[PDB]
DNA sequence: AGGGTGTTCCACGTGAAACAGGGA
DNA sequence: TCCCTGTTTCACGTGGAACACCCT
């Protein structure tokens, strides 16, 4: 078999694609699946929040999209047996030059990482790629790697345009650059039901995307990751929620959104 | 056998 | 007469930038101000907070910096009298291509958007430029664009990493391209007082940064923007939140703001 | 809504 | 209208 | 034909008799049935409700009951033509130092309401009967002079131990002086659903009483007067709220009790 | 020693007479003079408020009446260390009787409550009665077993006559039976200031009667008794306002009410 | 609910 | 002045999160 | 020191009632 590699892409910030990234690797993990975290953002909170500094680790992935590395190197065994993790630095931010001066040459600046994945897909069962906020090389990258994409959602007005405008991105490349591309699901985030902003933003999104949201084979609602701070108190202790408070709603949450991943 | 401490 | 201009700035995805952006530049106009509100980001969420969606702006920002329009001629004016705005697009996402080769000889292109204030800056009070998530050429454009800064700082774990990161960015800019850029302050934003995480992080940066946080220059108490879904509600409307709700406490914050920048 | 030429919105 | 003598009334 | 008669009737204070006994008479003569509605309490609110003033009414009940006047003079016509009134006054406060001398004789004194009302039941389709708050003479001679029964409950604490010990003061009678005597329904009234009292004393009263609730044809919900502040304005005006304001949700659910008990 | 015995009163029901006798007992409980709360209706809702189920009470308050117990015998110690309870039960309605047996020859019956009290009268600081609904023999012993009345008016329409009618009962005790009879004042309850309607009979009340409502000692307010369901929750736990809820408005209110009452 | 000799409530 | 609006203002229930001390 | 509790505090939605302009 081969590695399902997901993308976790929203161009909005702060919608939580850290978090959904570290924590569904986490939750997919103690499945005994073997799982690649990438932190693809030079901001590095997926790094962080598996509890590494940046002035600990050597070289990162802009070292391996430079080719001063390959990837088989720059990798480290996590708290977690089965986590894995490239680590970023804001290092990777340099990427950014480099991609308009290798789309230059071949039109291979948007394949950079997927030739990059290469070595390492038949080594994992899946990959998470924890893209950062713009639609600009680093996500392009990042969604052209990918069989699959999840979408967080912070159920608020930005949204609604923002959204959109990341599906149609999808839909440009699911015709040129990656024809496999597949949308994984949505993934409400950061969710408090009862708000009157929560609600009608749901509505208009389930107008138009209500089949591609993540619902729970079991009961067969939707899966959305409840507001709770426990989740924002765990990247401080170096930890997925899973390893904090496993009790926890939003652990409880993320490991929902496991289950449906591993089923298919 | 964890060895020497970075992490915590 | 001579415009401050002020950045908002944090490089953090989904902190308060935009929602700052628009309320403090209508904050200040609503005591007799002439104000340019410069959404500077590609996703261009303060253009859309002020009712301006766009398949309907001819010409923007993008256009100016190429030299194919002048700044006078993209300023669209708002419903707010005393308000002023220069709107965004995705096509600002190239301007990153613009920076990029223009580096390789010339190297002047962090202060592309200074050049493009020039004709402008003798018209207006306060010039409020807008950032996008990351620490690229569009922040720094702005950034050295700006004579001062304002830090937008949601409370929870990666403000306490990325906040020096930024501040290491703006002492780079200040040896180098700005001099003269100072930091107006710290804005917390999005602030819940009880959360232990929110207590926790601010303990951590008034250790360094207290003398940078902004205060009443009445009761000395520190000026926070407080979780409201008022402010969230706000730019569906079309409206900062002073014409959406102005009794809120969000738009109390955010006029307490307004004052303590109008003095020093 | 109800006078001017052409912006909205509304 | 109604009786005269005006009382509550309607 | 032959006259149902209704009496309204709770021990507890201020549970809505009144407003029930004008309303529903009001609500049933709307029909062009014949209706008489007797003031059988001293404080004579029922008589404030239709705009008759305590000076204008020359004999009263009291006046019927020590035999002084036969009921058909002591009758007045209302505002509507299908509506007349037994007026009282404080007078009728003094029929009690005269039942327990009733009593003395006989087993007379409990029945002297059923005596007084044979000449006038031939003549009307309803009489509604408008009880004080006790159950001592005045509301045993009301008890004991009716067919059907209804009981308001203000859905707060003490009608749980005030239902269950009226309901006892029916079953005495049930087996002695009015075997005939039945419970025609119980009317929640002053009823505002979402609180959390009204909710459990709903709940303790359901268990023990749902199939003698009043219930709609056309649907089955509930009949249940709920908290209009237009109910208790409406006896300024001499006015049933019929009369007063007849679009208004209190005027709709005595209309729906009406319409049910017409059924029957 | 002289207690100063205070008779809560109205004819009316459900205006707040039982809420008002046992939260001013227990309002001024807590000050640290000795209360004695005597429940004189027939209901017997002040003794159910203080969480006294009726199959615990051996003998009553009617039983000191006839000179079947004495009323030091009687009485209950309540969950305050500085109130204590005269109790009632179903029995009470039997005084109605005895009343009207004592006046065939004798007729001083209206001060069999007066002289019951005279041995227990010399042990209290105060002696709260709670009165039933009506201006019967209850009543009208408790009028001149008073040395004061306080007088909860529900304002709403019928608080006009009956408290002119109850005005009328106390001034023609004065000249007989009771001419230390004195009104110690009005207190507006289950007060809802923003209605029409509770405007509207407060000013036709004021216009009579404004110098006999409650003032606050010190800023000069009237005190009225809010709408709190908070108030009608804590007779079902057994509880006054003061131990069940102390923070809420209605004990604010009870509290401010005794505190008027403890100046002079 | 603890205490329950006195009939009781608290 | 009628029959609509939608806007403001209030009490009340709801649930997250902190924490209090009782768990032994 | 984990633990289960019940409580306290606070944002936010809900709906009745007043009210202010709007209708003619
Ligand atoms: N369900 C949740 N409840 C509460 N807080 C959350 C939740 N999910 C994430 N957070 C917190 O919200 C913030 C934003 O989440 P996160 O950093 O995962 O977003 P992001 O999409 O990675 O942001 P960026 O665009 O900056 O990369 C973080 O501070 C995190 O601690
Ligand atoms: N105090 C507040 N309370 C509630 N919501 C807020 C507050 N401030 C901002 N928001 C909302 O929070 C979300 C994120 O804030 P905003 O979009 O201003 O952050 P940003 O830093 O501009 O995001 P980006 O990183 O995409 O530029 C928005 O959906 C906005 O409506
Ligand atoms: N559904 C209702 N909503 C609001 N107010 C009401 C309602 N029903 C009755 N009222 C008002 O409540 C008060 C008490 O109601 P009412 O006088 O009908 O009770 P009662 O049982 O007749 O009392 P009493 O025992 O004094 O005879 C009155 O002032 C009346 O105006
Ligand atoms: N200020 C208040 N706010 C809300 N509810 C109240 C208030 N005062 C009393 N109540 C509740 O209103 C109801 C009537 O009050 P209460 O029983 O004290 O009046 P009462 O005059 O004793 O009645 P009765 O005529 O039966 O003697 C009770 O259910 C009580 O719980
Ligand atoms: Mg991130
Ligand atoms: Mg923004
Ligand atoms: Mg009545
Ligand atoms: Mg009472």
């Amino acid at each position: 078999m081969m590695s399902e590699i997901i993308a976790v892409a929203n161009q909005k910030g702060g919608v939580g694609k850290t978090t959904t990234a570290v924590n569904l690797a986490a939750s997919l993990a103690v499945h005994e699946k073997k799982i690649l975290l990438i932190d693809f953002a030079p901001q590095a909170n997926a790094t962080s929040s598996l509890g590494f500094r940046r002035d600990k680790i050597d070289y990162d992935i802009y070292h391996v999209l430079i080719g001063r590395k390959q990837i088989s190197q720059v990798i480290l065994k996590t708290q977690m047996p089965f986590l894995d993790l490239v680590p970023s630095n804001l290092g990777l931010a340099g990427f950014e030059k480099t991609f308009y001066d290798s789309q230059d040459e071949n039109k291979r600046g948007e394949l950079m990482l997927k030739n990059a994945l290469e070595s390492v897909v038949g080594l994992y069962d899946y990959i998470i790629i924890d893209s950062p906020p713009a639609l600009g090389p680093l996500t392009i990258n990042s969604l052209s790697a990918a069989h699959s994409v999840i979408i967080p959602i912070q159920c608020e007005f930005f949204a609604l345009e923002g959204t959109k405008l990341l599906l149609n991105t999808i839909r440009m490349l699911q015709k040129s650059t990656n024809p496999k591309l597949k949308i994984r699901g949505f993934l409400p985030t950061m969710h408090v039901p009862q708000l009157n902003l929560t609600k009608g933003v749901l509505a208009e999104l389930f107008k138009y995307f209500d089949s591609e949201f993540f619902r729970d084979s079991a009961t067969g609602e939707y899966i959305m990751i409840p507001k709770s701070v426990k989740l924002a108190e765990s990247p401080s202790f170096g930890k997925p929620i899973l390893l904090y408070d496993i009790k926890s709603n939003g652990s409880i949450a993320y490991q929902k959104l496991a289950q449906s991943i591993l089923q298919g | 056998k964890n060895k020497v401490l970075g992490r915590g």
